[PDB]
């Protein structure tokens, strides 16, 4: 994914998930809790981008 | 696969790197003395952060001297330029008389299938080959040499026969009165022939 | 407005007339006759209007940029030998054998009427431009037309077109397309740069800058780089001398 | 053009169109090689191939519509007769197609035929401002005019 | 339009030897007070003019000429027709 | 599928001020004299 | 017509079944510096129909670019994008389509050249992967490769 779609992508899914209230829900800016744990899964190398 | 040959591609770029090292004597010199400082860069902890901003004791060369502070260079904001700019929001209507009546007369063009429509019942009730000028005569074209081309273009699309030799006039005033007459091709619209076909 | 008209055929030969011979769609024979005032040319998009524009330019000069308008200064799909065989876009072959094109056109200044003229022919079923068979026409003579030519013809080769020509005055033929070319420019006293102007003009259309304009539409290049590849060439030479 | 049929995928293909029967493998059509040059043939076909691929573009995958249906358009149709203009806004309509066509000023009559709304813009010397209408108000605008 | 009259009017001629001049889809990508400026310039130049239109602009041309010529195809054929008008 | 219906534009080419169109979801056209506007 | 301090607006809006849909940007001048850099830019994007290039021009002037991100912050249905690519990637995430759709659309949308059709797909339809720069690569991986050779 080109890391701008991804994210935007990953920051939409995220907001589904805040109905998941038992674990972390952000709560006044998603697209920054998007690309916290994009950086996140970096860090962790379960994703490497190129 | 790409991504392995790109791998090895860029090793054999270090390869070609260090295949080139026939230094002269200074240049050989700096080349061991390079490669132990970089055997033993290795050893460090990298990832550490503190490992990587120590200071090292490489001596000042190149050294510049810069923002000698003079209180003689001070400047100030200065404020002429509030010129204001005001915040025009409201609706820049248009003015539809204003157009140019080229405008109007494109407006007013051909319409090909109420033409057709009327030309196809006009020649169903005369029941018989009506030439153009006949037709003009039986109806009053609008926008003349239009009419001229479509009628002619039924015939044609029908395959109703045309002569161009032979000729034949028809005498029609335009939109502001002045008379014109035409010299036309000799030839009958035949309905039969034209109701047959499909217009678009 | 077009009284001016008539003083440009005073001050110049205007063209007002065409006669046609299965050039292109145009099968069997077909003839036109246009105002001395101006005219125009009408039909449903892809009927042959352009086609007759071609029909003209053919005549005109050595090479046309066939179908130009379409183009917008990219290269034709169409030439002489598509228009001579009735091409129509892939039988799509109207003229696929041994056939006829005749093609011709009129003037007049302050009376005075002159027709050029073209009598194209394959006497082969190959499309070659050396199969593509051609003689050329111009004519100060009135009494000299298109059909006249295209009767003399089905009488014979050329031989009795070229003999037609001696045997009537204010003739003139040339199987070889430059010499009728030359013939015409030194009547109207202009070089050819005018017709391929003309042609330009036949299919005029965008650009991109008032720059472009003079550039392309207006002047001739005659850019020299055969004059750099040549001097390249021999300077390589005196090179290998000096080394 | 060596360069390109080597290192260019595409241009490794020539790319042809054809007119297929809708009942049967029927084919008389071939728009490869040579072009045929129509002067308004090869208009619509463009137009009509653009439309068709522009739609499955904008076509999330699945969907046979598309999910942004304005597409913009020009003298595409002065280039094009009436009823070869009346085919391309059919055929446009028929893809999922909502469409604008900009015109300077002509071939109205077809637009009146097969369009609802209009919008005029003036031109006021170093300006230009314009208004929307119908088709219907513009006629008693014009028919305003006349009269006097 | 200027440089073809100024190239066709022979050494010293303020008017051409040769005034036709040919305009394939005449004004398809104009309007019509854009065209009739053209036939004006054309008049300025003293220039016979040929215009071809696939049914546009049939007010201006009807304005400013006083002849055509009709274009039509069945299947694989074509031919032509001849028309014109005067003012009385 | 959506359907483009306006054009708020403001100090734009020449548009000077506020300006709005209003196209129409069934078939729609844009028309002015050559150099008014409309590219 | 405007050299100096100048705002600039646009603002597009499409509806499905009575769903409104609206791109918005602004672009002012500070002065009559005019290079491309210079040009501070802000998008918009909001389905909200209350949102209009109008309503923004107000909260401009009224304010600024500070004011406005904190509108949309306070606001509802609205976004803001301090760059182009990143508001481009929503709107691509909206309507569900790749940069293509949008790429060749604005090649339609100006098709006048318009010449053959092989032509049309090769410059428009299709998108660009071509293999240049690679064989270059390629090319110069075997050379170094013959470097070491010799
Ligand atoms: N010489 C030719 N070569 C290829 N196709 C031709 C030729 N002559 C006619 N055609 C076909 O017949 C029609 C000729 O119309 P044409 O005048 O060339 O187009 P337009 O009127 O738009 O300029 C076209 O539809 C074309 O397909
Ligand atoms: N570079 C430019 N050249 C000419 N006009 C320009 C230019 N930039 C802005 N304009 C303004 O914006 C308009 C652009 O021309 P426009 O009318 O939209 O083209 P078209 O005639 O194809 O519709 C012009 O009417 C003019 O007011």
């Amino acid at each position: 994914i080109p890391l701008e779609e991804a994210i935007q992508s990953l920051s939409s899914i995220l907001i589904e998930h805040v109905s998941q209230e038992q674990y972390d829900i952000n709560q006044d800016n998603p697209f920054l809790q998007a690309s916290r744990e994009l950086r996140e899964w970096i860090k962790r190398r379960l994703i490497v981008e190129r | 696969s790409q991504t392995v040959l790109q791998a090895r591609a860029r090793s054999e770029r270090d390869v070609r790197g260090f295949m080139k090292t026939g230094l002269a004597a200074e240049h050989h010199r700096v080349g061991h003395l390079l490669n132990e400082f970089l055997n033993l860069a290795l050893k460090l902890d990298w990832q550490r952060q503190m490992i990587r901003k120590q200071e090292v004791p490489l001596p000042a060369v190149g050294v510049a001297v810069t923002g000698i502070p003079a209180i003689e260079r001070l400047r100030f904001k200065e404020v002429d330029d509030e010129a204001e700019q005001t915040l025009d929001l409201s609706n820049h209507a248009a003015d539809l008389t204003q157009i140019g009546d080229d405008f109007w007369d494109a407006f007013n063009g051909l319409d090909r299938e109420v033409l057709i429509q009327q030309t196809l019942q006009l020649l169903a009730k005369e029941n018989r080959p009506v030439g153009l000028a006949e037709l003009a005569e039986l109806l009053p074209p609008a926008h003349d040499l239009e009419t001229f081309a479509v009628w002619i273009g039924m015939a044609r699309e029908a395959g109703i026969e045309v002569i161009d030799s032979q000729r034949e006039f028809a005498e029609l005033s335009d939109g502001e009165g002045r008379r014109w007459r035409f010299n036309l091709p000799t030839t009958g619209l035949e309905s039969q022939a034209l109701m047959d076909i499909d217009w678009e | 407005m077009n009284q001016v008209s008539g003083l440009a055929g005073k001050e110049s030969f205007i063209l007002t007339r065409i006669e046609l011979f299965n050039w292109g769609g145009f099968h069997g024979l077909h003839q036109a006759a246009i105002h001395q005032d101006g005219t125009a040319v009408i039909g449903p998009t892809g009927s042959g209007k352009t086609t007759l524009v071609d029909a003209l330019m053919t005549l005109l000069l050595a090479n046309p940029r066939y179908n130009l308008a379409s183009t917008g200064g990219h290269e034709s799909d169409r030439d002489l030998i598509s228009y001579v065989r009735g091409v129509s876009g892939p039988s799509h072959i109207a003229r696929p054998g041994k056939t006829v094109t005749g093609i011709a056109a009129t003037l007049e200044r302050e009376g005075k009427q002159v027709r050029l003229g073209a009598l194209l022919w394959f006497d082969s079923t190959s499309s070659s431009v050396t199969d593509m068979k051609r003689l050329w026409l111009f004519s100060d003579n009135p009494g000299q037309t298109l059909e006249h030519w295209l009767n003399v013809y089905h009488e014979g080769g050329t031989r009795l077109l070229r003999q037609m020509e001696k045997e009537a005055i204010g003739l003139w033929t040339y199987p070889n397309k430059k010499q009728y070319l030359a013939r015409l420019r030194d009547f109207f006293e202009v070089g050819e740069n005018a017709f391929t102007l003309l042609n330009r003009a036949a299919g005029l259309k965008q650009l991109n800058s008032i720059d472009e304009i003079f550039r392309e539409l207006v002047l001739d290049d005659h850019s020299a780089f055969d004059r750099a590849a040549e001097v390249a060439n021999s300077f390589d030479g005196l090179t290998e001398i000096h080394q | 053009l060596g360069a390109k049929a080597l290192l260019d995928p595409r241009f490794r293909l020539e790319f042809a169109v054809s007119v297929m029967d809708r009942q049967s493998g029927n084919v008389i059509e071939s728009r490869t090689g040579s072009q045929g040059g129509s002067g308004g043939e090869k208009e619509i076909i463009a137009s009509y191939v653009l439309t068709a691929s522009l739609s499955y573009a904008l076509s999330p995958a699945g969907s046979r519509y598309p999910l942004f249906g304005t597409i913009i358009l020009d003298e595409a149709f002065s280039r094009s007769s009436h009823a070869v203009a009346g085919r391309i806004i059919a055929a446009l309509r028929e893809f999922g197609l909502h469409a604008v066509f900009i015109t300077p000023n002509k071939e109205m009559r077809l637009l009146r035929d097969h369009t609802r709304s209009a919008i005029v813009v003036h031109r006021r010397g170093q300006n230009s401002n314009m208004a929307s209408l119908s088709w219907e108000e513009l006629e008693r605008h014009y028919q305003r005019r006349g009269n006097a």
